[PDB]
């Protein structure tokens, strides 16, 4: 899954 | 009556003295029993953490064999 | 002569101590810098107020007290507060790390680091006394210092002072302001340990005091400063006989004689009146006859007990202010008629009364109306045992699953110490039952 | 008095950094370390988390640690990077390719001695050190493996101080890494024996909150972290402001942990919008607002801390907190009376006018460990990926021990859930 | 009974 702060 | 008048007052001293005695003792026993029980709980804690330090070497000294082959 | 040394242990003990000594100062005309313009005996004195206050050269009246805590926050506020100048620094004794709501930490781990210093300072006060009566010890049942260190000090004081009287003011835990889930545990332990070292203990139930602040003073959510101000009035009533004197005054030790039939049955029930707001008190003055009646209304009790379902072993009335013998006598006649008030068969039924003409004062910005006359009833009723039962049930539920017991063992205590404390509490409830039974 | 902070690894240093950003704000501490606040309640108990350097500079008593430097330069380059004491940066290079073994035994152990040097520097300074709080993830290798090493190394030097962890549980919905069910079960094996109190931060819950509740089309890590910081400021409010209840780490553990092992907490926050007191109270006891992926109504509450922050009526909080215990009476174990406590802090968190932070030790937390153990035994029944570990010299038994030990913990939660009075 | 000479 594509998750950057 | 005079012999009895002394027996009564020295009985009161003996009992108030003994209250002070028992108390002083019951304290010193349960204060020492406490020191021992805590020192022990701390010792066993430090124990378990120090056998985790020798298991940690048996892992660093297990890999040190595998690498070299 | 007949000096009395107050010992304020832990937060509750200290904060209640603040309220009390502020109030005493307002009652004796003592400024927060210790100076007292009434006292002409400079440097010394024989007066009634000298049992709670020593004097110095400078003209400074100094509380015969010690404030002890295992952590500095609460006593630090005393050191910097309105009445800072009143004490001498050696009297305010602090640790660094508290007892974390742990009896074991208070009695042992942390307490042992400071017990000697406290006794050294207590001793230094005793040396100022021509004839010490004894000690008053203010503490919470629930705190770790309040419970554990108090037991330690009391045991140590039994030893260093033999059988000089030791009275407790013990704050009994209430859920509306409880700080620890384990307060039942701490309660049963200190009560057991202190039982044979305490001559007389006045339990203050916080739920009772929270109830009265809510109901009679219309305080929405009571604070500690609320409870303390009410509690102080009650303590003031009980110590009034020791700090004032007049023809009609009866010494507390006399009340003590009536109140304790056996050395273990030393927990009197306090009931105080009138607790009334300034709004209600305006234009409505309360009579000797009216406040006396309140004493038998359980809403005004200091411990949540029901004396009606229990039997009386004694009744004392500590009047202060505008009270005359004539009116008191008629007042009790009424209640002897209008109530039932069962006594055990082995006790007489007379009420021991004392009167101090010195009227109740109040603290500025207090919530309590400044009344002309007031009264504290001290009763020895079997119903007080209800307090033990509620706490013993709470204790029972947790120890069944040994819940939380591990924070105690880890500090050095045993399961045996628990079961033992609990057996004493069972005996005490049994004892409080045995006395209610009729004779043969 | 003083707490010493330790953040470790990618996740550890991210959530750690945000935690400081946030409470630095609440206490009115700027990125340089000066105070510019209005209220004196701010500096009352500032010493708990900050040292007072020369020139009235407040400095996070915080130690930063990693095996790759990647994350830590991001921090020093961050908004607050300079506030930190530069010496307290302690990062290796050899890294840990999300291998728990590399953090614990092999790659982490050469660096462990240098981290501990920095701890001692901060601990010797403490007027009264109460203990340590740690930030880290349980899916990775540095934070997971070397964090658990560190705890054990610190405990045997500070065995009577409190050990507290904000541990981040791994979920597939957030990391496609395959070995995470191994890393977690291995560190959880350490946590049960060696921490006093452990805040379970569940990513399945942080994602689901963000996607379901916050309608974030695609949630970022910073999105998840904005929840984590809200929680962390929430559960440490009582540690940092002059208060009554749970004012230090020990007094909290004593009120929260009835049995030494069962110390895994289910934190809650409200409002979760990212507003009334009866609404706050209900929300913070609702499944959706839980920061661990559990329905508390699938178990019983052993103990609970509730912290209400903001200007509100304390009579109302009192009546409401009694409301929810009465109505939900069945969900609180009988044999621990008065197991729910309530704090109230005047100072609202930044942005909100009033919040509610929840902290509960529920036997419903067993739901979270069961999910990890299904992900674990599925991969381990086949002995998959075990070369990454045994390679580092480990033993297959140490997996079983970690398996069976973690299974004991769940039983224990079920035991006390099924217990009764008389 | 309250009774002073
Ligand atoms: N009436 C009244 N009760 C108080 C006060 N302060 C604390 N308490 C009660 O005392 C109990 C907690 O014990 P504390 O006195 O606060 O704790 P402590 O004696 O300082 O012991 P530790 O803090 O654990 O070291 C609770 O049940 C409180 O409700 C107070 O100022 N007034
Ligand atoms: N909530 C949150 N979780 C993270 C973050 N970074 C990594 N993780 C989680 O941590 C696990 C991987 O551990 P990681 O921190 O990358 O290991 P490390 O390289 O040793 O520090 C995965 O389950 C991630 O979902 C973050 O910034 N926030
Ligand atoms: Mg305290
Ligand atoms: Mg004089």
């Amino acid at each position: 899954v594509v998750x950057x702060f | 009556k005079r012999e009895h008048e002394r027996e009564v007052i020295q009985k009161a001293i003996e009992e108030n003295n003994n209250f002070i005695k028992m108390a002083k003792e019951k304290l010193a026993q349960k204060m020492e029993s406490n020191k021992e029980n805590r020192e022990a709980h701390l010792a066993a804690m430090l124990e378990r953490l120090q056998e985790k330090d020798k298991h940690a070497e048996e892992v660093r000294k297990n890999k040190e064999l595998k690498e070299e082959a | 002569m007949r000096e009395c040394i107050s010992i304020h242990v832990g937060q509750a003990g200290v904060q209640i101590g603040n309220a009390c000594w502020e109030l005493y100062c307002l009652e004796h005309g003592i400024q927060p810098d210790g100076q007292m313009p009434s006292d002409k005996t400079i440097g010394g004195g024989d007066d009634s107020f000298n049992t709670f206050f020593s004097e110095t050269g400078a003209g400074k009246h100094v509380p015969r007290a010690v404030f002890v805590d295992l952590e500095p926050t609460v006593i630090d506020e005393v050191r910097t507060g309105t009445y800072r100048q009143l004490f001498h620094p050696e009297q305010l004794i602090t640790g660094k790390e508290d007892a974390a709501n742990n009896y074991a930490r208070g009695h042992y781990t942390i307490g042992k680091e400071i017990i000697d210093l406290v006794l050294d300072r207590i001793r230094k006060l005793a040396d100022q006394c021509t004839g010490l009566q004894g000690f008053l010890v203010f503490h919470s049942f629930g705190g770790g210092t309040g419970s554990g260190f108090t037991s330690l000090l009391m045991e140590r004081l039994s030893v260093d002072y033999g059988k000089k009287s030791k009275l407790e003011f013990s704050i009994y835990p209430a859920p509306q302001v409880s700080t620890a889930v384990v307060e039942p545990y701490n309660s049963i332990l200190t009560t057991h340990t202190t039982l044979e070292h305490s001559d007389c203990a006045f339990m203050v139930d916080n739920e009772a005091i929270y109830d009265i602040c809510r109901r009679n003073l219309d305080i929405e959510r009571p604070t500690y400063t609320n409870l303390n101000r009410l509690i102080s009035q009650i303590v003031s009533s009980i110590t009034a006989s020791l700090r004032f004197d007049g023809a009609l005054n009866v010494d507390l030790t006399e009340f003590q004689t009536n109140l304790v039939p056996y050395p273990r049955i030393h927990f009197p029930l306090a009931t105080y009146a009138p607790v009334i707001s300034a709004e209600k008190a305006y234009h409505e003055q309360l009579s000797v006859a009216e406040i006396t009646n309140a004493c038998f209304e359980p809403a005004n009790q200091m411990v949540k007990c029901d004396p009606r379902h229990g039997k009386y072993m004694a009744c004392c009335l500590l009047y202060r202010g505008d009270v005359v013998p004539k009116d008191v006598n008629a007042a009790i006649a009424t209640i002897k008629t209008k109530r039932s008030i069962q006594f055990v068969d082995w006790c007489p039924t007379g009420f021991k009364v004392g009167i101090n003409y010195q009227p109740p004062t109040v603290v500025p910005g207090g919530d309590l109306a400044k009344v002309q006359r007031a009264v504290c009833m001290l009763s020895n009723t079997t119903a007080i045992a209800e307090a033990w039962a509620r706490l013993d049930h709470k204790f029972d539920l947790m120890y069944a699953k040994r819940a939380f017991v591990h924070w105690y063992v880890g500090e050095g205590m045993e399961e045996g110490e628990f079961s033992e404390a609990r057996e004493d509490m069972a005996a005490l409830e049994k004892d409080y039952e045995e006395v209610g039974v009729d004779s043969v | 008095r003083e707490i010493v902070h330790i953040q470790a690894g990618q996740c550890g240093n991210q959530i750690g950094a945000k935690f400081w950003e946030v409470i630095s704000d609440e206490h009115g501490i700027d990125p340089t370390g000066s105070y510019h606040g209005d209220s004196d309640l701010q500096l009352e108990r500032i010493n708990v988390y900050y040292n007072e350097a020369t020139g009235n500079k407040y400095v996070p008593r915080a130690i930063l640690v990693d095996l790759e430097p990647g994350t830590m330069d991001s921090v020093r380059s961050g908004p607050f990077g300079q506030i930190f004491r530069p010496d307290n940066f302690v990062f290796g290079q050899s890294g840990a390719g999300n291998n728990w073994a590399k953090g614990h035994y092999t790659e982490g152990a050469e660096l462990v001695d240098s981290v501990l040097d920095v701890v001692r520097k901060e601990s010797e300074s403490c007027d009264c050190l109460q203990g340590f709080q740690l930030t880290h993830s349980l899916g990775g290798g540095t934070g997971s493996g070397m964090g658990t090493l560190l705890i054990s190394k610190i405990r045997e030097e500070y065995p009577d101080r409190i050990m507290n962890t904000f541990s981040v549980m791994p979920s597939p919905k957030v990391s496609d890494t395959v070995v995470e069910p191994y890393n977690a079960t291995l560190s959880v094996h350490q946590l049960v024996e060696n921490t006093d109190e452990t805040y379970c931060i569940d990513n399945e819950a942080l994602y689901d909150i963000c996607f379901r509740t916050l309608k974030l089309t695609t949630p970022t890590y910073g999105d998840l972290n904005h929840l984590v910081s809200a929680t962390m400021s929430g559960v440490t409010t009582c540690l940092r402001f002059p208060g009554q209840l749970n004012a230090d780490l020990r007094k909290l553990a004593v009120n929260m942990v009835p049995f030494p092992r069962l110390h895994f907490f289910m934190p809650g926050f409200a409002p979760l919008t990212s507003l009334t007191v009866p609404e706050l109270t209900q929300q913070m006891f609702d499944s959706k607002n839980m920061m661990a992926a559990c329905d508390p109504r699938h178990g019983r509450y052993l103990t609970v801390a509730a912290i209400f922050r903001g200007r509100m009526s304390m009579k109302e909080v009192d009546e409401q907190m009694l409301n929810v215990q009465n109505k939900n009476s069945s969900y609180f174990v009988e044999w621990i009376p008065n197991n729910v406590k309530t704090a109230v802090c005047d100072i609202p968190p930044r942005g909100l006018k009033m919040s509610a932070t929840f902290i509960g030790n529920s036997t419903a937390i067993q739901e979270l460990f069961k999910r990890i153990s299904e992900q674990f035994t599925a991969m381990f029944r086949r002995k998959a990926f075990l070369h990454w570990y045994t390679g580092e010299g480990m033993d297959e038994m140490e997996f079983t021990e970690a398996e069976s030990n973690m299974n004991d913990l769940v039983s224990e939660y079920q035991q006390y859930q099924d217990a009764t009075a008389d």
